[PDB]
Protein backbone atom coordinates (compact mmCIF):
# COMPACT_ATOMS: atom_id res chain seq x y z
CA UNK A 1 0.00 0.00 0.00
CA UNK A 2 1.06 3.54 -0.72
CA UNK A 3 0.76 4.17 2.93
CA UNK A 4 2.83 1.81 3.99
CA UNK A 5 5.71 3.81 4.95
CA UNK A 6 3.80 6.52 7.03
CA UNK A 7 4.07 5.90 10.66
CA UNK A 8 0.40 4.85 11.89
CA UNK A 9 0.06 7.93 14.45
CA UNK A 10 0.74 10.02 11.60
CA UNK A 11 -1.85 8.07 9.68
CA UNK A 12 -4.64 8.71 12.21
CA UNK A 13 -3.79 12.42 12.52
CA UNK A 14 -3.91 13.25 8.64
CA UNK A 15 -7.37 11.33 8.69
CA UNK A 16 -8.18 13.41 12.12
CA UNK A 17 -7.20 16.55 9.23
CA UNK A 18 -8.97 15.19 6.54
CA UNK A 19 -11.55 15.08 8.15
CA UNK A 20 -11.95 19.05 9.06
CA UNK A 21 -11.12 19.69 5.07
CA UNK A 22 -13.97 17.45 3.80
CA UNK A 23 -11.46 15.09 2.15
CA UNK A 24 -13.11 12.03 2.65
CA UNK A 25 -11.56 10.00 -0.10
CA UNK A 26 -8.00 11.09 1.50
CA UNK A 27 -9.29 10.30 4.66
CA UNK A 28 -10.16 6.44 4.16
CA UNK A 29 -7.17 6.02 2.52
CA UNK A 30 -5.58 7.05 5.55
CA UNK A 31 -7.50 4.96 7.80
CA UNK A 32 -7.26 2.14 5.34
CA UNK A 33 -3.14 2.50 5.91
CA UNK A 34 -3.95 2.63 9.51
CA UNK A 35 -6.01 -0.35 9.53
CA UNK A 36 -3.27 -2.40 7.34
CA UNK A 37 -0.78 -1.72 10.22
CA UNK A 38 -2.32 -4.63 11.97
CA UNK A 39 -3.20 -3.02 15.10
CA UNK A 40 -6.54 -2.94 16.79
CA UNK A 41 -8.17 0.36 16.34
CA UNK A 42 -9.53 2.01 19.36
CA UNK A 43 -13.13 3.90 19.71
CA UNK A 44 -12.13 6.69 17.84
CA UNK A 45 -10.22 4.94 15.31
CA UNK A 46 -13.11 2.96 14.63
CA UNK A 47 -15.40 6.09 14.12
CA UNK A 48 -12.69 7.65 11.97
CA UNK A 49 -13.02 4.64 9.49
CA UNK A 50 -16.70 4.82 9.60
CA UNK A 51 -17.16 8.34 8.90
CA UNK A 52 -14.46 8.36 5.94
CA UNK A 53 -15.96 5.04 4.24
CA UNK A 54 -19.85 6.22 4.87
CA UNK A 55 -18.86 9.85 3.48
CA UNK A 56 -16.94 8.26 0.43
CA UNK A 57 -19.75 5.50 -0.37
CA UNK A 58 -22.28 8.17 0.41
CA UNK A 59 -21.26 10.53 -2.37
CA UNK A 60 -21.24 7.35 -4.53
CA UNK A 61 -24.78 5.96 -3.82
CA UNK A 62 -25.91 9.34 -4.41
CA UNK A 63 -24.36 9.72 -7.71
CA UNK A 64 -25.71 5.95 -8.43
CA UNK A 65 -28.81 7.02 -7.63
CA UNK A 66 -29.39 10.20 -10.23
CA UNK A 67 -27.95 7.88 -12.94
CA UNK A 68 -30.02 5.13 -12.15
CA UNK A 69 -33.36 7.19 -12.21
CA UNK A 70 -32.16 9.01 -15.60
CA UNK A 71 -31.47 5.60 -17.16
CA UNK A 72 -34.58 4.16 -15.91
CA UNK A 73 -36.49 7.20 -17.57
CA UNK A 74 -35.10 6.70 -20.77
CA UNK A 75 -36.08 3.21 -20.62
CA UNK A 76 -39.96 4.59 -20.82
CA UNK A 77 -27.22 5.53 -26.72
CA UNK A 78 -25.41 3.66 -24.58
CA UNK A 79 -24.09 6.75 -22.40
CA UNK A 80 -26.26 6.60 -19.77
CA UNK A 81 -25.84 3.08 -18.99
CA UNK A 82 -21.86 3.00 -19.48
CA UNK A 83 -21.53 5.90 -17.01
CA UNK A 84 -24.03 4.58 -14.60
CA UNK A 85 -21.99 0.92 -14.33
CA UNK A 86 -18.92 2.81 -14.07
CA UNK A 87 -20.20 4.67 -10.95
CA UNK A 88 -21.37 1.14 -9.98
CA UNK A 89 -18.21 -0.37 -10.52
CA UNK A 90 -16.59 2.23 -8.22
CA UNK A 91 -18.71 1.91 -5.55
CA UNK A 92 -18.82 -1.40 -5.04
CA UNK A 93 -15.00 -1.59 -5.23
CA UNK A 94 -15.44 0.69 -2.04
CA UNK A 95 -17.38 -1.62 -0.36
CA UNK A 96 -15.58 -4.50 -1.29
CA UNK A 97 -12.38 -2.81 0.15
CA UNK A 98 -14.27 -2.12 3.45
CA UNK A 99 -15.28 -5.87 3.62
CA UNK A 100 -11.49 -7.06 3.01
CA UNK A 101 -10.44 -4.42 5.72
CA UNK A 102 -12.88 -6.27 8.55
CA UNK A 103 -12.18 -9.77 7.00
CA UNK A 104 -8.66 -9.01 7.37
CA UNK A 105 -8.38 -8.92 9.95
CA UNK A 106 -10.36 -6.12 12.20
CA UNK A 107 -13.80 -8.75 12.98
CA UNK A 108 -11.77 -11.91 13.77
CA UNK A 109 -9.75 -9.67 16.31
CA UNK A 110 -12.68 -8.03 17.68
CA UNK A 111 -12.74 -9.66 21.33
CA UNK A 112 -14.89 -6.95 23.14
CA UNK A 113 -18.90 -6.35 22.21
CA UNK A 114 -18.02 -3.04 21.82
CA UNK A 115 -15.68 -3.50 18.25
CA UNK A 116 -17.35 -6.59 17.65
CA UNK A 117 -20.94 -5.49 16.98
CA UNK A 118 -19.21 -2.20 15.76
CA UNK A 119 -17.38 -3.97 13.15
CA UNK A 120 -20.20 -6.62 11.73
CA UNK A 121 -22.74 -3.82 11.96
CA UNK A 122 -20.57 -2.21 9.04
CA UNK A 123 -20.10 -5.31 7.72
CA UNK A 124 -23.92 -5.50 7.33
CA UNK A 125 -23.94 -1.96 6.43
CA UNK A 126 -21.39 -2.44 3.55
CA UNK A 127 -23.89 -5.42 1.69
CA UNK A 128 -26.59 -3.39 1.90
CA UNK A 129 -25.02 -0.84 -0.47
CA UNK A 130 -23.84 -3.87 -2.23
CA UNK A 131 -27.41 -5.50 -2.07
CA UNK A 132 -28.53 -1.65 -3.55
CA UNK A 133 -27.19 -2.02 -6.69
CA UNK A 134 -27.16 -5.57 -7.17
CA UNK A 135 -29.58 -7.65 -9.59
CA UNK A 136 -30.35 -11.52 -9.64
CA UNK A 137 -28.66 -14.61 -7.86
CA UNK A 138 -26.12 -12.76 -6.56
CA UNK A 139 -28.34 -9.91 -5.14
CA UNK A 140 -30.05 -12.68 -2.92
CA UNK A 141 -26.40 -14.25 -1.57
CA UNK A 142 -25.26 -10.38 -1.09
CA UNK A 143 -28.86 -9.79 0.61
CA UNK A 144 -27.98 -13.01 2.94
CA UNK A 145 -24.85 -11.87 3.88
CA UNK A 146 -25.36 -8.75 5.11
CA UNK A 147 -28.32 -10.25 7.23
CA UNK A 148 -26.22 -12.32 8.86
CA UNK A 149 -23.86 -9.63 9.43
CA UNK A 150 -26.15 -7.61 11.34
CA UNK A 151 -28.06 -10.40 13.36
CA UNK A 152 -24.84 -11.44 14.35
CA UNK A 153 -24.28 -8.37 15.77
CA UNK A 154 -27.64 -8.10 17.26
CA UNK A 155 -27.85 -11.11 19.08
CA UNK A 156 -23.88 -9.65 20.81
CA UNK A 157 -25.47 -6.23 21.40
CA UNK A 158 -28.22 -7.80 23.02
CA UNK A 159 -26.52 -9.92 25.08
CA UNK A 160 -23.87 -7.56 26.36
CA UNK A 161 -24.31 -4.10 25.72
CA UNK A 162 -28.04 -1.92 27.12
CA UNK A 163 -30.54 -1.10 25.09
CA UNK A 164 -29.46 2.82 24.90
CA UNK A 165 -25.83 2.22 23.50
CA UNK A 166 -25.64 3.79 20.72
CA UNK A 167 -23.92 1.44 18.70
CA UNK A 168 -26.62 -0.92 19.63
CA UNK A 169 -28.85 1.17 18.83
CA UNK A 170 -27.44 2.57 15.04
CA UNK A 171 -27.61 -1.14 14.29
CA UNK A 172 -31.01 -2.18 15.24
CA UNK A 173 -31.84 1.27 12.67
CA UNK A 174 -29.93 0.28 10.16
CA UNK A 175 -30.83 -3.40 10.35
CA UNK A 176 -34.92 -1.95 10.17
CA UNK A 177 -33.81 -0.45 6.90
CA UNK A 178 -32.23 -3.16 5.74
CA UNK A 179 -35.65 -4.63 6.50
CA UNK A 180 -37.78 -2.07 5.36
CA UNK A 181 -35.62 -1.16 1.87
CA UNK A 182 -34.15 -4.42 1.10
CA UNK A 183 -35.67 -7.54 2.25
CA UNK A 184 -39.15 -6.47 1.37
CA UNK A 185 -40.09 -7.03 5.34
CA UNK A 186 -41.58 -3.99 5.81
CA UNK A 187 -43.58 -5.30 9.07
CA UNK A 188 -39.93 -6.30 10.51
CA UNK A 189 -38.21 -2.89 9.98
CA UNK A 190 -41.38 -1.57 11.59
CA UNK A 191 -41.36 -4.45 14.83
CA UNK A 192 -37.67 -3.85 15.25
CA UNK A 193 -37.53 0.24 15.60
CA UNK A 194 -40.65 -0.04 17.50
CA UNK A 195 -39.52 -2.55 19.70
CA UNK A 196 -36.00 -1.05 19.84
CA UNK A 197 -37.19 2.83 20.37
CA UNK A 198 -39.51 1.25 23.80
CA UNK A 199 -36.47 -0.87 25.41
CA UNK A 200 -34.03 2.25 24.69
CA UNK A 201 -36.89 4.59 26.50
CA UNK A 202 -37.31 2.39 29.76
CA UNK A 203 -33.73 2.71 29.92
CA UNK A 204 -33.33 6.69 29.72
CA UNK A 205 -33.37 6.96 33.24
CA UNK A 206 -29.76 5.32 33.98
CA UNK A 207 -27.86 7.78 31.80
CA UNK A 208 -25.97 11.10 32.13
CA UNK A 209 -27.34 14.41 30.73
CA UNK A 210 -24.41 13.76 27.59
CA UNK A 211 -25.83 10.19 27.33
CA UNK A 212 -28.59 10.75 26.94
CA UNK A 213 -28.27 13.13 23.74
CA UNK A 214 -26.29 10.69 22.41
CA UNK A 215 -29.01 7.97 22.83
CA UNK A 216 -31.92 10.50 21.80
CA UNK A 217 -30.64 11.40 18.61
CA UNK A 218 -30.66 7.71 17.32
CA UNK A 219 -34.27 7.16 18.74
CA UNK A 220 -35.59 10.19 16.88
CA UNK A 221 -33.94 7.94 13.51
CA UNK A 222 -36.27 5.10 14.56
CA UNK A 223 -39.18 7.54 15.40
CA UNK A 224 -38.87 9.31 12.00
CA UNK A 225 -38.44 6.26 9.75
CA UNK A 226 -41.80 5.09 11.69
CA UNK A 227 -43.87 8.03 10.94
CA UNK A 228 -42.84 7.37 7.34
CA UNK A 229 -43.31 3.77 7.44
CA UNK A 230 -47.08 4.02 9.22
CA UNK B 1 -35.72 5.77 1.19
CA UNK B 2 -35.63 5.75 4.95
CA UNK B 3 -32.99 7.21 7.79
CA UNK B 4 -29.79 5.48 8.41
CA UNK B 5 -27.44 6.31 10.76
CA UNK B 6 -25.79 9.57 9.86
CA UNK B 7 -22.60 9.42 8.03
CA UNK B 8 -20.27 11.88 10.71
CA UNK C 1 -5.61 9.76 -22.88
CA UNK C 2 -7.83 7.37 -20.85
CA UNK C 3 -11.07 9.36 -23.33
CA UNK C 4 -9.14 9.11 -26.63
CA UNK C 5 -11.33 5.85 -27.52
CA UNK C 6 -14.36 7.28 -26.46
CA UNK C 7 -16.65 9.87 -29.14
CA UNK C 8 -16.48 13.45 -28.77
CA UNK C 9 -20.33 13.42 -28.52
CA UNK C 10 -20.68 10.44 -25.93
CA UNK C 11 -18.03 12.65 -23.83
CA UNK C 12 -20.44 15.75 -23.79
CA UNK C 13 -23.13 13.60 -22.94
CA UNK C 14 -21.30 12.07 -20.12
CA UNK C 15 -19.81 15.09 -18.46
CA UNK C 16 -23.76 16.81 -18.47
CA UNK C 17 -24.32 13.61 -16.53
CA UNK C 18 -21.66 13.96 -14.01
CA UNK C 19 -22.75 17.39 -13.58
CA UNK C 20 -26.28 16.19 -12.56
CA UNK C 21 -24.64 13.63 -10.77
CA UNK C 22 -22.09 15.97 -8.80
CA UNK C 23 -19.30 13.83 -9.80
CA UNK C 24 -16.86 16.60 -10.83
CA UNK C 25 -13.72 15.23 -11.22
CA UNK C 26 -15.66 12.36 -13.33
CA UNK C 27 -16.87 15.76 -15.76
CA UNK C 28 -13.44 18.08 -15.38
CA UNK C 29 -12.06 14.48 -17.05
CA UNK C 30 -14.80 13.77 -19.82
CA UNK C 31 -14.63 17.94 -20.65
CA UNK C 32 -10.66 17.33 -20.97
CA UNK C 33 -11.01 14.21 -23.10
CA UNK C 34 -13.22 16.43 -25.31
CA UNK C 35 -10.68 19.23 -25.57
CA UNK C 36 -8.30 16.97 -26.27
CA UNK C 37 -10.31 15.81 -29.71
CA UNK C 38 -9.00 19.22 -31.37
CA UNK C 39 -12.10 21.33 -32.56
CA UNK C 40 -13.13 24.11 -30.76
CA UNK C 41 -15.67 24.04 -28.54
CA UNK C 42 -19.20 25.44 -28.73
CA UNK C 43 -20.73 27.98 -26.34
CA UNK C 44 -22.45 25.22 -23.74
CA UNK C 45 -19.53 23.56 -24.05
CA UNK C 46 -16.97 25.86 -22.72
CA UNK C 47 -19.21 26.48 -19.61
CA UNK C 48 -19.52 22.50 -19.37
CA UNK C 49 -15.48 23.08 -19.41
CA UNK C 50 -15.38 26.15 -16.46
CA UNK C 51 -17.94 24.31 -14.16
CA UNK C 52 -16.32 21.37 -14.33
CA UNK C 53 -12.62 22.49 -13.26
CA UNK C 54 -14.59 25.29 -11.02
CA UNK C 55 -16.36 22.54 -8.92
CA UNK C 56 -12.51 20.43 -8.30
CA UNK C 57 -10.16 23.25 -7.89
CA UNK C 58 -13.57 24.26 -5.30
CA UNK C 59 -13.05 22.32 -3.58
CA UNK C 60 -9.25 22.04 -3.17
CA UNK C 61 -9.41 25.51 -2.43
CA UNK C 62 -11.68 25.13 0.25
CA UNK C 63 -9.60 22.48 1.83
CA UNK C 64 -6.24 24.13 1.22
CA UNK C 65 -7.77 27.19 3.38
CA UNK C 66 -8.49 24.30 6.15
CA UNK C 67 -5.60 23.02 6.41
CA UNK C 68 -3.26 26.51 6.08
CA UNK C 69 -5.15 28.02 8.79
CA UNK C 70 -4.90 24.82 10.88
CA UNK C 71 -0.77 25.10 9.91
CA UNK C 72 -0.70 29.09 10.89
CA UNK C 73 -2.90 28.50 14.16
CA UNK C 74 0.30 25.16 15.14
CA UNK C 75 2.91 28.12 14.10
CA UNK C 76 1.50 30.91 16.56
CA UNK C 77 5.21 17.59 13.83
CA UNK C 78 5.61 17.25 10.16
CA UNK C 79 1.85 15.96 9.41
CA UNK C 80 -0.18 19.07 8.74
CA UNK C 81 2.44 20.84 6.91
CA UNK C 82 3.21 17.41 4.76
CA UNK C 83 -0.70 16.98 4.10
CA UNK C 84 -1.37 20.99 3.08
CA UNK C 85 1.83 20.13 0.48
CA UNK C 86 -0.02 17.12 -0.37
CA UNK C 87 -3.56 19.22 -0.93
CA UNK C 88 -1.91 22.30 -2.39
CA UNK C 89 0.51 20.27 -4.54
CA UNK C 90 -2.69 18.64 -6.32
CA UNK C 91 -4.49 22.07 -6.83
CA UNK C 92 -1.26 23.16 -8.71
CA UNK C 93 -1.84 19.84 -10.92
CA UNK C 94 -5.64 20.66 -11.93
CA UNK C 95 -4.64 24.43 -12.24
CA UNK C 96 -1.67 23.45 -14.43
CA UNK C 97 -3.87 20.64 -16.25
CA UNK C 98 -6.69 23.36 -16.96
CA UNK C 99 -3.74 26.24 -18.46
CA UNK C 100 -1.98 23.28 -20.71
CA UNK C 101 -5.14 22.59 -22.37
CA UNK C 102 -5.76 26.92 -22.41
CA UNK C 103 -2.46 26.97 -24.22
CA UNK C 104 -3.04 23.64 -26.75
CA UNK C 105 -4.90 24.95 -28.11
CA UNK C 106 -8.58 26.94 -27.27
CA UNK C 107 -6.67 30.16 -27.11
CA UNK C 108 -5.04 30.14 -30.54
CA UNK C 109 -7.91 28.82 -32.17
CA UNK C 110 -10.49 30.89 -30.29
CA UNK C 111 -11.03 34.10 -33.09
CA UNK C 112 -14.45 34.93 -31.81
CA UNK C 113 -14.46 37.47 -29.18
CA UNK C 114 -16.76 35.23 -27.12
CA UNK C 115 -14.54 32.77 -26.67
CA UNK C 116 -11.34 34.54 -26.82
CA UNK C 117 -12.67 36.83 -23.76
CA UNK C 118 -13.71 33.75 -21.88
CA UNK C 119 -11.02 31.34 -22.22
CA UNK C 120 -8.67 34.00 -21.79
CA UNK C 121 -10.27 34.90 -18.47
CA UNK C 122 -10.27 31.38 -17.19
CA UNK C 123 -6.45 31.69 -17.89
CA UNK C 124 -6.49 34.58 -15.84
CA UNK C 125 -8.65 32.78 -12.84
CA UNK C 126 -5.99 29.87 -12.73
CA UNK C 127 -3.34 31.55 -12.38
CA UNK C 128 -5.11 33.62 -9.89
CA UNK C 129 -5.80 30.04 -8.07
CA UNK C 130 -2.28 29.44 -8.15
CA UNK C 131 -1.07 32.72 -6.73
CA UNK C 132 -3.46 32.25 -3.63
CA UNK C 133 -0.88 29.22 -2.46
CA UNK C 134 2.36 30.60 -4.20
CA UNK C 135 4.74 32.05 -2.49
CA UNK C 136 8.02 34.54 -3.09
CA UNK C 137 9.29 35.00 -6.28
CA UNK C 138 7.26 32.61 -8.17
CA UNK C 139 4.50 34.17 -6.22
CA UNK C 140 5.91 37.56 -9.06
CA UNK C 141 5.65 35.82 -12.52
CA UNK C 142 2.11 33.72 -11.06
CA UNK C 143 0.59 37.12 -10.65
CA UNK C 144 1.80 38.86 -13.57
CA UNK C 145 0.74 36.17 -15.62
CA UNK C 146 -3.20 36.31 -14.07
CA UNK C 147 -3.07 40.32 -14.12
CA UNK C 148 -1.74 39.78 -18.16
CA UNK C 149 -4.39 37.11 -19.10
CA UNK C 150 -7.04 39.43 -17.42
CA UNK C 151 -6.01 42.19 -19.09
CA UNK C 152 -6.18 40.95 -22.66
CA UNK C 153 -9.83 39.60 -22.09
CA UNK C 154 -10.34 43.00 -20.33
CA UNK C 155 -9.46 45.20 -23.62
CA UNK C 156 -11.46 42.41 -25.81
CA UNK C 157 -14.32 42.30 -24.11
CA UNK C 158 -14.76 46.51 -24.10
CA UNK C 159 -13.83 46.55 -27.90
CA UNK C 160 -16.07 43.72 -28.43
CA UNK C 161 -19.13 42.83 -26.41
CA UNK C 162 -21.92 45.36 -24.57
CA UNK C 163 -21.46 46.68 -20.91
CA UNK C 164 -24.21 43.83 -19.83
CA UNK C 165 -22.27 40.84 -21.44
CA UNK C 166 -22.71 38.17 -18.53
CA UNK C 167 -18.79 36.77 -19.68
CA UNK C 168 -17.56 40.48 -19.89
CA UNK C 169 -19.26 41.18 -16.58
CA UNK C 170 -17.67 38.14 -14.66
CA UNK C 171 -14.11 38.41 -15.70
CA UNK C 172 -14.50 42.12 -14.59
CA UNK C 173 -15.78 40.72 -11.65
CA UNK C 174 -13.05 38.09 -10.82
CA UNK C 175 -10.65 40.69 -12.18
CA UNK C 176 -11.61 43.14 -9.57
CA UNK C 177 -11.09 39.98 -6.89
CA UNK C 178 -7.65 39.63 -8.27
CA UNK C 179 -6.90 43.19 -7.43
CA UNK C 180 -8.04 43.42 -4.27
CA UNK C 181 -7.23 39.64 -2.99
CA UNK C 182 -3.99 39.08 -4.60
CA UNK C 183 -2.95 42.01 -6.26
CA UNK C 184 -2.87 44.42 -2.80
CA UNK C 185 -4.29 47.31 -4.93
CA UNK C 186 -7.83 47.59 -3.25
CA UNK C 187 -8.30 51.09 -4.60
CA UNK C 188 -8.08 49.27 -8.84
CA UNK C 189 -10.73 46.62 -7.33
CA UNK C 190 -13.04 49.21 -6.20
CA UNK C 191 -12.55 51.57 -8.76
CA UNK C 192 -13.15 48.40 -11.10
CA UNK C 193 -16.16 47.09 -9.87
CA UNK C 194 -18.08 50.77 -9.60
CA UNK C 195 -17.28 51.31 -13.33
CA UNK C 196 -18.03 48.13 -14.08
CA UNK C 197 -21.76 48.26 -12.54
CA UNK C 198 -22.44 51.88 -13.76
CA UNK C 199 -22.01 50.76 -17.20
CA UNK C 200 -23.96 47.94 -17.47
CA UNK C 201 -26.76 50.15 -15.19
CA UNK C 202 -26.97 52.10 -18.12
CA UNK C 203 -27.25 49.48 -20.76
CA UNK C 204 -30.18 47.29 -18.86
CA UNK C 205 -32.55 48.80 -20.93
CA UNK C 206 -31.47 47.05 -24.23
CA UNK C 207 -31.79 43.57 -23.32
CA UNK C 208 -34.91 41.08 -22.94
CA UNK C 209 -35.77 39.95 -19.56
CA UNK C 210 -34.27 36.69 -19.59
CA UNK C 211 -30.93 38.60 -20.69
CA UNK C 212 -31.77 41.22 -18.07
CA UNK C 213 -32.05 38.44 -15.28
CA UNK C 214 -28.41 37.46 -16.43
CA UNK C 215 -26.68 40.49 -16.24
CA UNK C 216 -28.25 41.84 -12.82
CA UNK C 217 -27.12 38.05 -11.16
CA UNK C 218 -23.39 39.26 -11.70
CA UNK C 219 -24.14 43.07 -11.35
CA UNK C 220 -25.19 42.06 -7.74
CA UNK C 221 -22.01 40.65 -6.88
CA UNK C 222 -20.36 43.74 -7.75
CA UNK C 223 -22.36 45.61 -5.56
CA UNK C 224 -21.93 42.87 -2.79
CA UNK C 225 -18.22 42.60 -2.95
CA UNK C 226 -18.26 46.80 -3.04
CA UNK C 227 -20.36 46.36 0.51
CA UNK C 228 -18.09 44.07 1.63
CA UNK C 229 -14.98 46.27 0.70
CA UNK C 230 -16.22 50.60 1.03
CA UNK D 1 -12.08 36.99 0.95
CA UNK D 2 -14.69 38.13 -1.63
CA UNK D 3 -17.54 36.96 -4.37
CA UNK D 4 -15.73 35.76 -7.15
CA UNK D 5 -17.98 34.09 -10.06
CA UNK D 6 -20.27 31.39 -9.10
CA UNK D 7 -18.69 27.84 -9.95
CA UNK D 8 -22.14 26.92 -12.02
CA1 LIG E 1 -7.36 -9.81 20.46
CA1 LIG F 1 -49.40 -5.09 9.04
CA1 LIG G 1 -10.31 29.14 -36.00
CA1 LIG H 1 -9.04 55.49 -1.01
CL1 LIG I 1 -18.31 5.92 -18.75
CL1 LIG J 1 0.36 13.62 3.38
MG1 LIG K 1 5.89 2.70 13.56
MG1 LIG L 1 -22.92 -3.80 -13.05
MG1 LIG M 1 -15.52 10.50 -33.75
MG1 LIG N 1 4.44 23.74 -2.02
Amino acid sequence: GAMGSMERASLIQKAKLAEQAERYEDMAAFMKGAVEKGEELSCEERNLLSVAYKNVVGGQRAAWRVLSSIEQKSNEGPEVREYREKVETELQGVCDTVLGLLDSHLIKEAGDAESRVFYLKMKGDYYRYLAEVATGDDKKRIIDSARSAYQEAMDISKKEMPPTNPIRLGLALNFSVFHYEIANSPEEAISLAKTTFDEAMADLHTLSEDSYKDSTLIMQLLRDNLTLWT
Amino acid sequence: RSFSEPFG
